[PDB]
């Protein structure tokens, strides 16, 4: 299904590239960790010196250490002599505060050096994390621009949007939140283990027993929690899909009386996702208390055994203080890792989703050749195409368009007209045959230049959130104000823009605004005409525009329609009248073709189509 | 952060007792964790110094009990914290959804169908995260700090001045870092918002982007946004990288001063040696807890802006409700009044409908004809009561739409809007929105009426053929025919065809109209169309220009008396 370990290792490799800056990061971290771990030994030595002086002050000055030990043996309970045996005091001396001050000054200097090293390492880690995040975002955007249209047509907009933005933000949070903790923990564990091995093998073995037990408990918890995590993700996805489908089509849901059903479905999904999230969150948070419990068991065992050894005299008190500090500094990294395991898992899942999107198949190898139309003649040669292969939508199609000719496409509701003009723009790969513009195959030229040479009015009008002027200038932003004003005037956008109190500055949106469907189509027409295309494609460009305005628009654009090989798709025969060539296609094949006079003379489908206006 | 406190106070009150249980359990667990070093100090002082191994073993048993209490109280706090956080998140989501479902067209258009989705889930998650991190870690720092201060005062009050002075230094340093970090985090959030909107616009209009070759401009825009976001994040990280070193330095300096001053006190017989171990552990717990709590503070600005958005959503009040006690006529199937209707969109300087007055008799067909932006779709939305008339009244079935509850009015109205929407799933599922209890036979009959039976029977899965998110796997005319079939399957009393035949060819349009006339003979039909050929069959035709009715009558009287309709007919004549 989904591989989390591979995504995690890929994310780690992206975070830490070849040894250019990551080597410096690792060296600084290792140095700082070693320097900061050395310090507790110095503090233990200072405590040992204090205890030595305090104990030796009370003892008589006339006896040495051996005489003091034998005198204590002659005294009661025996154990005081055992304690003094490993103490190495000079009786009657007292505490030497100069050596204590020197030791503490050395500790302070080492601690300052360690803090500075940690700060530098953290800054370098931040730099490399930001570089990796920039690279990831750029790769995601390029992949978005390289994906085929079938990828977007086969999924919901919300899911792809969350996979593109929300997952990347989650990855960023996870890395900038946990990478320093991971590095510091992994270095500190080994440094502390080394110094504990230096101090005493028995107590360090007792401390290291935790790692197998802690790993076993963590494995058990993760085994119990991973299904909860995957169920939570599935349930959140279902809830988001239902919310998107309810909000996008809110008018249809509300009008058709399906508000209560949507509310009930949302309530069910919300309760289910609450249960899944509760289970996952509880089992993910259970890691830290268990690790802390095992660490505390090791701490208790180490403290008791070390006290027993200190009383016997095998270990000095300062060494045991250093070892207690080391036990705490060894248990802390595991607790931190257990606590941040939840964020780590969320980031790994987000990285898995992002890599899944990034590994998708792209369109094709884009040709580097720049498209260049010389005259404007368009030709189709046995073009066969089919979405979801197995059901043809266009087969055995051939047509020729003269450079100045206006080709009008009419036919039944599912003929394939939009599919034809999409094949012209290379939206989809042609299954068989080829399309030639001025003798060059469109598949042998770059999609960018080919689609820039053709100005297409999409059947489904789309406007991005912005001012009307911005939407018109979307065709060619480099155009000056006068050119945009002229384009709006020609498309009669200006006629209704002057009415608005914020002309050319009123903000419009795809799903609303101060605009209507006809005015939205007019803005799309203005956007198409502003780009001064060398080829014109108009797919039901005035389906929602009244014919009285259509006459004025046609007169205004007759300058462009003269020498640009316009492709007109329309179910109104008045608009497609007087076209130089008329194509009638029924089921993806041109059943009949010719000018208006020949089409009427030969009867056929077009004559029946135009006699519907006259009745029958 | 005014809206944060209101939202938390409103939507965590049912879980306040679980929060209190979490608080007390966390206090007990932290007290046990800070008391373990006290038992270690007791071992060092009453044990090896005295030479009593039995005391050491007894205190080890006490430590074992303390650790058991610690783990029990930690698990008990985690469980209830998870319960409270998930409950708060689920309740907030259920409240936001319930509020949004009462929105009108204008209220929903204020935010958009995508902003509401992002505010329903991702805006509630960023507050439930704050809830969890407060019941888990943000509460640890005060509990641990105050408890460690008390335990240090218990161990030896003479050296409590250290633990009482070192903590304020760390608090002030971390406060300075937070004060220099929070504006940067607000900027980072406000700037990642923009790079998310850019990527949403790039994906919603991918076909338009490709058609206009807008790839290089999109790349430049994204590169600039990415670079600015990276600059902001680097500036935040530079400050955030000081938090751990400036805390570890305080811990270590405090430990050194500990070994110095405690040694000075010990030489005077004022302190036992194990108190040094106890105080060392107190430092490395108290300050480490503060560091862990503070390092996580990336949520408060993000949670504040998310709560601001959620509160602005929840503060929006609808304008179209059931007035007080709706009239409930039996089987509303009557006429449409539209008496002196005058509508002006909110925020608009001038009205879009002025002195509109025309009646549509029950069982007849009325065609609305007008220029682009005349107000036909506004009138249709007025009939549906998606918008309320500023002046006049509509009087459907002789009674105002305002006093009719909008569930029966919508049940009696089958509307296919100009901006239609097909939900993802199957054709059967989409058609079920009309009826929700329709059998396969009547589903096929509805498809046949709308001339949509052929391209559904063609698919090997029949009624179970997949439908894309917006119907983009169908042609525009196929989408229109599916919407017509969905409207037909309702068998409504009033049909409102808001340009439902724009993408249908003449043959298919005529076939659909004939099937409708065979089926909708007894049902009132209001059809908004541009073709004159479809409006002769309408008993009454209304022409509106500039937002006011300029001609009322059938085709012949309008052609003879209304100049605008005559112009329309002359333009469309072949
Ligand atoms: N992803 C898809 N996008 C568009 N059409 C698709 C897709 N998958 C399958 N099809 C089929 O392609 C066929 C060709 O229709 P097309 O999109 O060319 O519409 P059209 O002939 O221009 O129609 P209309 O005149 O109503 O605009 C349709 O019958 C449709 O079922
Ligand atoms: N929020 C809004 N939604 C729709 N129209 C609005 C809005 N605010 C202002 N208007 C104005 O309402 C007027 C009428 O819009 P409407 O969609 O009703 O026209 P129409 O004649 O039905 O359109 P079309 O012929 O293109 O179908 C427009 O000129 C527009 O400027
Ligand atoms: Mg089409
Ligand atoms: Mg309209």
């Amino acid at each position: 299904t989904r591989d989390f370990k591979g995504s995690a290792i890929r994310l780690a490799r992206r975070l830490l590239p070849q040894r250019a800056l990551t080597l410096a990061v690792i060296l600084l971290g290792v140095g700082g960790i070693a320097i900061g771990v050395i310090g507790p030994r110095i503090l233990g030595h200072a405590t040992d010196l204090l205890f030595n002086g305090v104990i030796g002050r009370e003892l008589p000055a006339g006896l040495t250490k051996e005489q003091a030990v034998e005198a204590a043996r002659a005294r009661g309970d025996g154990t005081f002599a055992d304690l003094l045996s490993g103490m190495d005091i000079v009786p009657g001396q007292g505490v030497d505060f100069g050596a204590v001050g020197r030791t503490l000054a050395l500790a302070l200097g080492l601690y300052l050096v360690a803090a500075l090293l940690v700060w530098v390492q953290a800054r370098l880690l931040n730099v490399t994390v930001q570089r990796t995040m920039v690279a990831l975002r750029a790769e995601v955007q390029e992949k978005i621009h390289r994906l085929p249209l079938s990828y977007f047509d086969s999924r919901q907009r919300g899911e792809v949007l969350s996979r593109v933005t929300n997952d990347v933000d989650n990855i960023q949070n996870s890395v900038s939140m946990t990478i320093s903790q991971l590095l510091t923990s992994v270095l500190t564990v080994f440094a502390v283990l080394v110094m504990m091995l230096t101090i005493s093998p028995l107590l360090t073995l007792f401390t290291v027993v935790t790692v197998p037990a802690s790993l076993w408990v963590t494995r058990w918890i993760t085994r119990r929690s991973q299904p909860l995590f995957v169920a939570q993700w599935r349930n959140t996805g279902r809830l988001a899909a239902h919310l998107e489908e309810t909000y996008s089509g809110f008018t249809i849901v509300k009008t058709f009386g399906h508000r209560e059903a949507a509310a009930g479905k949302f309530a069910e999904l919300n309760s289910e996702t609450q249960q899944s999230s509760f289970g996952a969150q509880f089992f993910s948070g259970l890691v830290s208390p268990a690790t802390m419990f095992i660490g505390n068991l090791s701490y208790v065992a180490v403290a008791v055994v070390g006290g027993l050894q200190v009383a016997t005299g095998q270990i000095t008190l300062g060494s045991i203080q250093a070892f207690i500090q080391y036990v705490r500094q060894f248990n802390q990294p595991l607790t931190q890792v257990a606590g941040m395991y939840n964020t780590l898992q969320s980031g790994i899942a987000s990285a898995e989703r992002v890599f899944d999107l990034l590994d998708t198949e792209e369109e094709s190898a884009d040709s580097p050749r720049r498209a260049d139309v010389r005259t404007g003649r368009v030709e189709f040669e046995h073009v066969s195409f089919s979405y979801v292969p197995g059901t043809p939508v266009i087969e055995d199609l051939s047509l020729v368009a003269e450079p100045g000719s206006t080709v009008a496409i009419v036919g039944p509701t599912g003929a394939g007209k939009t599919t034809l003009v999409n094949l012209l723009m290379r939206f989809y790969d042609v299954d068989s045959g080829r399309i030639t513009i001025d003798g060059v195959d469109i598949a042998s030229v770059s999609r960018e230049s080919l689609r820039a040479s053709i100005g297409m009015v999409l059947q489904d009008t789309w406007l991005f959130a912005g001012t009307i002027y911005d939407n018109i200038a979307y065709g060619r932003p480099d155009a000056d104000e006068d050119e945009v004003i002229e384009a709006a005037t020609a498309a009669y956008v200006d006629r209704f823009v002057h009415t608005l109190p914020n002309g050319y500055d009123t903000r419009v949106d795809d799903d609303g605004g101060a605009i209507s469907a006809g005015e939205k189509q007019l803005i799309t027409i203005a956007r198409a005409v502003l780009a001064r295309p060398k080829l014109l494609v108009l797919d039901q460009a005035t389906s929602s525009v009244d014919t009285r305005t259509e006459l004025l628009i046609a007169h205004a654009m007759a300058e462009l329609r003269r020498d640009r090989t316009s492709f007109i798709i329309a179910h109104r025969l008045s608009t497609i009248r007087d076209a130089d060539l008329i194509l009638v296609m029924d089921s993806g094949r041109i059943i009949e073709r010719g000018t208006h006079e020949e089409l009427l003379a030969r009867h056929g489908r077009y004559w029946e189509m135009t006699r519907v206006h006259l009745g029958g | 952060s005014n809206m944060l406190w209101a939202l938390l106070r409103q939507y965590v009150r049912p879980y306040r007792w679980l929060l209190a249980v979490v608080a007390v359990l966390q206090v007990i667990s932290n007290m046990a964790s800070l008391y373990l070093p006290t038992v270690n100090a007791a071992i060092i002082d009453d044990g090896v110094a005295k030479g009593d191994t039995a005391r050491i073993v007894e205190l080890g048993a006490v430590m074992l009990g303390v650790t058991a209490l610690q783990v029990v109280c930690a698990v008990g706090a985690v469980f209830f914290g998870a319960r409270a956080a998930t409950g708060f998140g689920h309740d907030l989501r259920a409240a936001v959804f319930t509020h949004v479902t009462t929105f009108s067209a204008e209220e929903a258009g204020r935010f958009g169908a995508a902003s509401l989705l992002t505010r329903t889930t991702n805006d509630v998650g960023h507050i439930q995260q704050l809830v969890q991190l407060t019941v888990t870690m943000l509460i640890t720092a005060p509990i641990m700090s105050i408890g460690g201060i008390f335990m240090a005062l218990h161990q030896d009050a003479g050296l409590s001045w250290l633990l009482l002075v070192s903590v304020p230094v760390l608090g002030l340093a971390n406060y300075w870092i937070i004060r220099h970090l929070m504006p940067v985090f607000t900027r980072m959030q406000s700037l990642i918002d923009g790079i998310n909107r850019v990527l949403r616009d790039q994906l919603s209009g991918i076909r338009v982007i490709r058609a206009f070759a807008r790839e290089p401009l999109e790349r430049v825009r994204f590169a600039e946004a990415n670079q600015t976001l990276s600059d902001s994040a680097l500036e935040a990280g530079r400050w955030q990288a000081l938090m751990l070193p400036v805390t570890t330095l305080v811990i270590n300096v405090s430990s050194v001063a500990l070994i110095w001053f405690g040694g000075l006190r010990i030489d005077a017989g004022q302190m036992q040696v194990g108190s040094l171990i106890a105080f060392l552990a107190y430092f490395m717990q108290i300050l480490m807890a503060v560091l862990m709590a503070t390092f996580m503070l990336v949520i408060f600005p993000r949670a504040a802006v998310c709560a601001d958005r959620i509160g602005e959503v929840l503060s929006t009040q609808t304008a179209i409700t059931n007035p007080a006690d709706p009239v409930r006529p039996a089987a509303i199937a009557g006429d449409i009044g539209v008496h002196d209707a005058t509508f002006c969109y909110p925020g608009a300087d001038r009205p879009v409908l002025q002195d509109v007055s025309f009646t549509v008799p029950r069982g007849t067909t009325t065609a609305v004809v007008g220029s682009t932006g005349s107000g036909k779709s506004t009138l249709i939305s007025l009939i549906c009561r998606l918008y309320d008339v500023t002046s006049g009244s509509l009087r459907i079935d002789g009674v105002d739409v305002r006093d009719l509850d909008i569930e029966q009015l919508w049940s009696a109205i089958g509307l296919v809007p100009q901006r239609g929407y097909l939900f993802s799933g199957t054709v059967a599922e989409n058609l079920r929105y009309g009826r929700a209890d329709a059998t396969d036979d009547e589903m096929w009959e509805a498809l046949r009426v709308a001339a949509a039976a052929d391209f559904v029977r063609a698919h090997p899965q029949g009624l179970d053929m997949p439908v894309a998110q917006g119907g983009i796997n169908f042609s525009g005319g196929q989408r229109q025919r599916l919407a017509i079939a969905r409207a037909v399957i309702r068998r409504p009393a009033i049909y409102l065809f808001d340009d439902a035949f724009s993408a249908l060819d003449v043959h298919t349009d005529a076939r659909v109209r004939d099937a409708l006339r065979e089926v909708a003979a007894d049902a009132t039909v209001v059809i908004v169309s541009q073709r004159i050929s479809t409006v002769i069959e309408a008993d009454q035709v209304v022409v509106i220009d500039d937002g006011r009715v300029v001609g009322i009558g059938t085709h012949d009287t309008l052609l003879a008396d209304c100049p605008i309709y005559a112009e329309f007919a002359e333009s469309q004549a072949l």
